[PDB]
């Protein structure tokens, strides 16, 4: 397969990227005021890497050649998931922490006495520790990330199957390069979506902190972030 | 055709093994469990006006009841009983309700778009009925529907369940890695299955979307632990289910 | 706390 | 949807 450009995958995860790495550490969360409010401070990310994340998109393959519609829709059912694969990949430079695109590290220690301990830990285990493990390239990394975008069963596609078609192109262009730079090990493939159905959960689980910040914390939330969470 | 150790042999000798000794035919079960007339009689709905709380007693009587063979059946599982306690009780109560979802797919009509577990017949007006909300009503044919349609033999069937159960994620485990290596060892298991296809009359990433069902099964078990609050007094009814999803 | 899933588990 | 609509077009 050649129609879904291994190419402009990988060039597309590297546009998103900022050129300006810095990382500053965090406030042990006691209070909402400081800079450093580690709830209040993934908020902050989020919303920043809500709008790259749509430039993300429109470098995938095919995705500007669909509907408006579609297009919403998919993001929609994936913005959560896929920042989520994105710092969870990020954070593999580091261990028992979270690099936020921010240019802001947040301990695990930070995070227990936030009270997302629970969370935070299992982002770790199922998400940041298994990459690491694996070394998973940048490559692999978009071709989830976009497997994740083109989702067939998002409610209310216009056109079900032809996202489910993209997502066909996307299974083959990564096999591929699993099958053609990592030939040593057979199921290095299978190994690298056997991931995605911890992070379906591990997805919801974070809706879930991120609507009772809203409908309770004092958490201030921002708009592009606001606008991707309304479902009881 | 790929290979399959003297192991993986071994393992799907089991798998089906607890697996027909408990679940796979209780679908024929279920008029056992005081079904409402017109699930005998396909030709007709339940009237507007009929009492709701007949059918309602009959879904919570049988939802308990899959649960509890869905337990009846690993505990025939020598791995799964070679795990500790808080481990048993967390892993049922990730994958109990997404399991029941799997074997009971078996008796999905892609036609009718219909369940047909022996003489009865369960259609989505009557989930309408019970209260399940339209919309987690529409997302769950559509799951459905989904894996029907990959013709999974028998086998492919009593894997795919084997991996909803045993995951580490789930919240609550201690020996995660015990558990890891357990669930590595069920996805490498199925992996070869697959490849083996003696009739390849279904498509070439047919593992690759089953995880993404794995996944819809987690986003679904999640909507369906909510669903039972909505409607009143059905969580009620089923104190069993009440702990799986506490 | 899962009284009843205790229950179950115990033994055939 | 406002805000995702403008990105998705300009
Ligand atoms: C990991 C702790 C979870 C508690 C808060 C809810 C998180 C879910 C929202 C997605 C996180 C955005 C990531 C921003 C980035 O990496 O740049």
């Amino acid at each position: 397969n050649e129609d879904m450009p291994v190419e402009r995958i990988l060039e597309a995860e590297l546009a998103v990227e900022p050129k300006t790495e810095t990382y500053v550490e965090a406030n042990m969360g006691l209070n909402p005021s400081s800079p450093n409010d580690p709830v209040t401070n993934i908020c902050q990310a989020a919303d920043k890497q809500l709008f790259t994340l749509v430039e993300w998109a429109k470098r995938i393959p095919h995705f500007s050649e669909l509907p408006l519609d579609d297009q919403v829709i998919l993001l929609r059912a994936g913005w959560n998931e896929l920042l989520i694969a994105s710092f969870s990949h990020r954070s593999i430079a580091v261990k028992d922490g979270i690099l936020l695109a921010t240019g802001l590290h947040v301990h695990r220690n930070s995070a227990h006495s936030a009270g997302v301990g629970a969370i935070f830990d299992r982002v770790l285990t199922e998400l940041v520790s298994k990459m690491r493990d694996m070394q998973m390239d940048k490559t692999e990394l978009g071709c989830l990330r976009a497997i994740v975008l083109f989702n067939p069963d998002s409610k209310g596609l216009s056109n079900p199957a032809e996202v489910e078609a993209l997502r066909e192109k996307v299974y083959a262009s990564l096999e591929a390069y699993c099958k053609h730079k990592y030939p040593e090990q057979p199921g290095r493939f299978a190994k690298l979506l056997l991931r995605l159905p911890a992070l379906r959960s591990i997805g919801l689980k974070c809706l879930e902190h991120l609507f009772f910040f809203k409908l309770i914390g004092d958490t201030p939330i921002d708009t592009f972030l606001m606008e991707m969470l309304e479902a009881p | 055709p790929v290979q399959l150790s003297k192991e993986q042999e071994e393992l799907i000798r089991t798998l089906l093994g607890a697996h027909t000794r408990h679940m796979g035919t209780m679908f024929e079960q279920f008029v056992q469990f005081r079904p409402p007339a017109h699930l005998f009689i396909h030709h007709q709905p339940l009237p507007t006006l009929a009492p709701v709380l007949p059918l309602v007693t009959h879904f919570a009587d049988i939802n308990t009841f899959m649960v509890l063979q869905v337990i009846k059946f690993t505990k025939d599982l020598p791995v799964f009983r070679s795990l500790p306690i808080e481990d048993q009780i967390s892993l049922l109560k990730g994958a109990a309700v997404e399991i029941c979802h799997i074997v009971l797919n078996t008796t999905f009509c892609l036609q009718t778009q219909n369940f047909l577990c022996g003489p009865l017949r369960y259609t989505i007006e009557d989930g309408a009925r019970v209260g399940f909300q339209v919309e987690f009503l529409e997302l769950l044919f559509h799951f459905h529907g989904t894996l029907r349609k990959l013709q999974l033999q028998e086998p492919e069937y009593v894997l795919l369940a084997a991996m909803a159960l045993f995951s580490p994620d789930r919240p609550g485990v201690t020996q995660r890695d015990e558990i890891d290596q357990l669930q590595e060892e069920m996805a490498l298991t199925l992996q070869s299955y697959i490849k083996g296809q003696q009739r390849r009359p279904r498509d070439r990433f047919l593992y690759a979307k089953l995880l993404g069902l794995l996944a819809e099964l987690r986003s679904i078990n999640e909507a369906y632990g909510y669903q039972i609050q909505h409607i009143q007094g059905l969580s009620a009814m089923m104190p069993l289910l009440q702990e799986i999803c506490s | 706390r899962h009284k009843i899933l205790h229950r179950l588990l115990q033994e055939g």
